[PDB]
């Protein structure tokens, strides 16, 4: 998992879901996942995509994935595997 | 090698807060412990300051007036006693979540578990204070 193109959309959705549900054994683990998420997406909003959605943005796991997918598409970046 | 790890009972009143409670965390001395949380934690014994920290965020999760101002993701965090994530612009590197701060420092005789001596801060504001 070195870049977002290493992830299928479905795999990425699993990562996002884990973060949204705080589905980790420690806070330290969760913070590391959030950091990884920010590194994968390369999105200017960072963890705000997960925790501080812009008004109208869907902050469910699928909503966050779509936002990331659309942003990467619109901004010249490679996408998910497959 | 610490004082924060000695058991103690929580004391203190806290202060009334509103919807901008956590907005206050990135300003000044940070946001107070809500009076509502102080009422729930008063007289409880904690084995370490970290255990106290966990209890604060669990009480936040349980309090509709406080939790209503966290999004679904941050709600999941506080339900586990995790500290909620701050806005990106208040984070500093690997420090991404609200930090509890002692207004009179413990290293200077400040009280560890007196909620009137505790503040909620963002990483950026906490670093600047110290
Ligand atoms: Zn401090």
């Amino acid at each position: 998992k070195h870049s977002i193109s290493d992830y299928t959309e479905a795999e990425f959705l699993q990562l996002v879901t884990t973060i949204c549900n705080a589905d980790t054994s420690s806070e330290e683990e969760l913070v590391k996942l959030v950091t990884h998420f920010e590194e994968m997406t390369e999105h200017p909003s960072g963890s705000d995509l997960i925790f501080y959605p812009k008004e109208g943005d869907d902050d469910s796991p699928s909503g966050i994935v779509n936002t990331v997918k659309q942003w990467r598409a619109a901004n010249g970046k490679s996408g998910f595997k497959q | 090698e610490s004082k924060r790890n000695k058991p103690g009972k929580a004391t203190g009143k806290g202060k009334p807060v509103g919807d901008k409670w956590l907005d206050d965390a990135g300003k000044d001395s940070g946001a107070p412990i809500p009076d509502r949380i102080a009422d729930k934690l008063r007289d409880k014994e904690f084995k370490s300051f970290d255990d106290f920290r966990k209890a604060v965020w669990e009480e936040v999760s349980k309090d509709p007036e406080l939790s209503k101002n966290l999004n679904p993701s941050n709600k999941s965090s506080v339900s586990k006693g995790y500290s909620p994530f701050t806005p990106k612009n208040q984070q500093v590197g690997g420090r991404k979540v609200y930090e509890l701060h002692h207004d009179k420092p413990i290293s200077q005789g400040g009280e560890v578990y007196d909620m009137d001596n505790i503040r909620v801060t963002t990483p950026k504001r906490h670093i600047d204070i110290h």
